[PDB]
């Protein structure tokens, strides 16, 4: 590996990522969010699912 | 799912268990997995 290298030769890193499910409960989970809350009007709610 | 719950209690009964009434709250969830089908307690010794 030299500084002055083609872009075919020089260094990548490379990182794979890899999902699976298997049968025990999934923990790795992408993140929920969350809007900001509104109080005294007919909203559709979903607390926790 | 491991379901933990548990309650502390105070109690001055000096050998069997007391009688009343004690809910245990739910302590932890665990996402374990996992196949279990027999356990055993761990004590500590004293040494001198």
């Amino acid at each position: 590996f030299q500084p002055t290298n083609g872009v075919g030769y020089q260094p990548y890193r490379v990182v794979v990522l890899s999902f699976e499910l298997l049968h025990a409960p999934a923990t790795v989970c992408g993140p929920k969010k969350s809007t900001n809350l509104v109080k005294n009007k007919c909203v559709n709610f979903n607390f926790n699912g | 799912y491991f379901k933990i719950y548990s309650k502390h209690t105070p109690i001055n009964l000096v050998r069997d268990l007391p009688q009343g009434f004690s809910a245990l709250e739910p302590l932890v969830d665990l996402p374990i997995g996992i196949n279990i089908t027999r356990f055993q307690t761990l004590l500590a010794l004293h040494r001198s």
